[PDB]
């Protein structure tokens, strides 16, 4: 397992860091969609900091099952459900919660 | 599906370009007829970046000479290379008595004649080479450099006491093979600056992998 | 995707917006096939 | 971390967290009586058992919550899109699987349920004069789901407050994200129409909203990937 | 020492701070040699 | 609460979490063939061999982590310092452990890891021209470590995104904080030096920054106790 | 979800988490000696061994926290009532369980216990000269408790520090709620009085203040239901 940077939005160099993680709060109500991405492991996007596509890019072609992990960092008193989706190929991401 | 290419014999083998001499007959460049080369299996680009996938490798190799006239014409002209093994002085004009020494290997091959290649054993005194040596080999700056990680040298040298008839250009190949790999450790995510440590761009730090406008915007 | 299916909760005291952390890797099922050496890091002369 | 691996896709999803078998039985095809005797429906096994990952939708701390309807969200997209449309009859269970990227700085809820024959029904006008029978949007909101509008009664006059009395399984941002829920074929007919009839449809409400410190990425994509478990299909056209 | 891997993250609605409380204790291979009487809390005649 | 004793020193640890073990090895001794085969190394099990509690690290809304390096962090204070810097060869296995003393009410996360050969490089001037090998301040920070200026490229242009390659440990607040690895030694050398090559690195960065709602202690203490696992010498000076 | 029902009661409370029985020992009647040796006391097992449920306390963002005095506590309410008041000698266990209604917006831990001979202490005046042994109010607090002034010294010097060495149990609202603890009878006597001597004390401190982002209910409910195990009188007046 190695960190997927499904934040990978800031760009600035003192920020980099924080390509590690998404963020979920107060602010946020019911139903909001927090974030998306897609399952390629090869391609551009937020698999390239994962040792796993890095790999993937001194390869041409591949497939198997993936398996990603979240971890919340959050209080030990903070609490809630978060509802984690996948869309297999084709199906856009769904419209509503 | 067979999990073989992904093995490390696979991943490592096949004939990467990694050096490439030149002898023109008049210039600068190697005005002697003659030039020594240190072997570095970072004579290929891409080829730092994926042995440095590890910590500790250890492996033999097959070096290939192709060699002919810039052009790429063949031609009637004998040459020398010649192996120095880290240890032993090289050449330093165009008959010091290092050609003569024989336990310096050296190879003669006309150009008529198919590439020449020989195999050069995981040479090192350690139990592995070390892309990573975090110290000092017990003024100057000696960090990061690992002493035994010497592969040799090879010397290219037209045959004959005078200069050669053409221009030459003799390309090195070289595949490496029985690899074994230790201590896998992240994939570097930053230009390189120099050959010897892993220093970069101390503010032009770039991320991973390209960017995207909003988390939530696919 | 990811999605808030209740609101964030806390007490008062705690940091009212916290981080997750994302881990992937594949399967033992994985497979590659055919190489490239893509590579745009490259080794350069000092 | 393993992924798993069911057809020319390749979703890296968890190694085998807990998933809802729906009304504890698992999808499969038919004894040897139905709707055709003497028509032996073929059994799709090629493409229309692979994996599908509709497109991702984005939670908000103001989302009411989303909803699609089978078959149909399928019969769109995909090999299993062009069975749905060229036949007649059609018998099929499945397997959704509903993941969350988020951070440990984020937190919220989401409930993530089935449930057989959703009838949808709008405002009945505005304040409940017009039989209207809501839009051919709500019915089938093709692949890319439809949102609630009024969460609290499902957009159907019934309590959510009691939906988790089906096949359901919680999404607590602080303990996991991915949820997974194995639907059966579930109808009063061994073989139904694949484009009319919509056998059930997936709900998933934010219960505990969607938040965080003000500066993480306020959005959190909800993935929902799902795999067709024994098709079924009868004369083609 | 305990320090902070990652920022502290929570969602819109909770506390955007919290607390930890420490519990300590010996393990089984305790021991103790010599009494000592030291204690400043003492009994005072009303 | 179970306190582990091994030495003059008494750390009262929690009773037995989870450790991960390096590279699958538990630090041992040596079969019967080194760089000294008429040469047979004392094994310091004396005052080698008991536990050594570095100075606490305070953990701030913004430290970028922090690193250490062995052999030599220990060849400072300790009689395992007197070793180190009184003998010739060295071979020696490890066992590190960081506690976290934090309340219920912080929270963040620490990537605990040991990267063997752990070669750093400064900024190489400023925008990348100068060959300035870094100082012998980073190739050898001590007992009190030192902190990394680019924590996004381990100072060494490697992304800390792929660091749990190596052998590492987890420490989110919110459930646990103490984290253990057992370092096995790990060099192309069965004997090498103890004080100028530095067979590894322990990394600890805060991946999901420290944080507190006002008016909680905004520094949580990180306490680094380590035990050397099979200590090796050969020849005194 | 599952409720158990042991006389006219029935709570619904969770299916069976984690229960301390105190000092280990489960409450019993007697072996056949004790303050009557020619007056065989008989244990009320009709409606004395019911479920009660204590006006639930609101908890604020300040609570200092509260404390109940057994027997005292139930010789209000109560068939329990009834007998604890027209008996004179008294001997029995118990089982209290505490219950917390909250949301995971919401955070905070209740450190409850029990302790034995609970003996309060007031101010002593205000600074400290006056003999004023504490009201007949925090000495036998009835069925609604009474709060504490000075939670860190629990009203008695004592710290509330080393509360855990107690039979306790820890409620923090990330992780649980309900907590339970079944309290043998203590006492240097067989048979105590059941009106005048309280065998003990239920303490239940917030040790990490509650809290909650501003616009959840502010108060969060603590429902101590209890019941009586192993009743035992002896000569009614």
């Amino acid at each position: 397992e190695t960190i997927l940077e499904v934040n990978n939005v800031p760009t600035n160099a003192t920020s980099l860091m924080e390509r590690l993680r998404f963020p979920v709060s107060a602010q946020a109500g019911k139903g909001e969609l927090c974030a998306v991405f897609r399952a390629d492991p090869g391609r551009s996007g937020p698999w390239q900091s994962t040792l796993l596509g890095q790999l993937c890019g001194y390869y041409t072609q591949w497939s198997g099952s993936l398996e990603v992990t979240f971890m919340f960092t959050g209080s030990f008193m903070a609490t809630g459900k978060m509802l984690i989706a996948y869309t297999p190929p084709g199906g856009p991401l769904p419209k509503d919660r | 599906h067979s999990t073989a290419e992904t093995t490390l014999d696979s991943f490592f083998s096949r004939a990467g370009l990694v050096g490439e001499i030149d002898l023109p007959l008049e210039g600068t460049t190697n005005p002697n007829g003659y030039a020594n080369w240190d072997i570095d299996i970072t004579g290929y680009a891409q080829m730092r970046r994926k042995v440095e996938l590890f910590t500790y490798m250890r492996f033999d190799a097959e070096f290939t000479f192709v060699a002919c006239t810039p052009t790429g014409g063949v031609v009637p002209q004998l040459l020398q290379y010649m192996f120095v093994p880290p240890g032993a002085p090289k050449p330093d004009s165009r008959e010091s008595l290092a050609w003569q020494t024989a336990t310096n290997p050296s190879v003669f091959v006309k150009l008529s004649d198919p590439p020449a290649q020989v195999s050069v054993p995981f040479m090192s005194p350690a139990s592995a080479y070390q892309w990573f040596y975090d110290g000092y080999p017990t003024k100057d700056l000696e960090y990061g450099a690992c002493p035994n990680n010497m592969m040799g040298t090879f010397s290219v040298r037209t045959v004959g006491t005078s200069k050669s008839k053409y221009p030459l250009v003799v390309r090195i190949y070289m595949r490496m093979k029985h690899v074994r790999a230790w201590i896998p450790r992240p994939m570097r995510n930053q230009n390189y600056l120099f050959k010897a440590n892993p220093n970069y761009a101390g503010n032009s730090i770039k991320p991973t992998g390209a960017s995207r406008t909003a988390i939530t915007t696919l | 995707s990811i999605w808030y299916q209740t609101n964030y909760v806390v007490p008062i005291g705690a940091p009212n917006t916290a981080y997750i952390i994302a881990l992937a890797a594949a399967q033992k099922n994985f497979t590659m096939k055919l190489c490239k050496d893509a590579s745009d890091i490259l080794q350069t002369g000092t | 971390v393993a992924q798993l691996t069911i057809g020319n896709s390749t979703i890296t999803t968890q190694e085998a967290a807990n998933i809802i078998v729906g009304y504890g039985e698992w999808p499969s095809y038919c004894s040897d009586s139905d709707a055709t005797a003497v028509d032996k429906p073929t059994r799709p096994d090629v493409s229309v058992n692979r994996f599908y990952t509709l497109d991702t939708k984005l939670w908000e701390k103001s989302s009411k919550g989303w909803y699609w309807k089978f078959p149909d969200v399928l019969t769109e997209t995909g090999v299993f899109g062009q069975n749905a449309q060229f036949h007649y009859l059609y018998r099929s269970g499945f397997c959704i699987h509903v993941q969350c990227n988020a951070s440990k700085f984020h937190q919220g809820a989401l409930l993530v349920a089935i449930l057989p024959e959703y009838v949808i029904g709008t405002v009945a006008g505005g304040t409940g004069t017009e039989d209207s029978h809501p839009p051919y949007k709500q019915t089938q909101p093709g692949a890319d789901g439809f949102e609630l509008q009024h969460p609290y009664v499902l957009d159907a006059g019934i309590p959510i407050s009691q939906l988790t009395v089906c096949p359901h399984q919680w999404i607590n941002l602080r303990t996991n994200n991915c949820a997974t829920i194995i639907v059966p074929y579930i109808n009063a007919l061994p073989f139904d129409s694949a484009l009319n009839h919509c056998n059930f449809g997936l709900l998933v409400v934010p219960i505990s909203p969607l938040d965080y410190d003000q500066g993480a990425t306020p959005v959190i994509p909800i993935t929902i990937t799902l795999a067709p478990m024994c098709s079924e299909f009868a004369g083609l056209r």
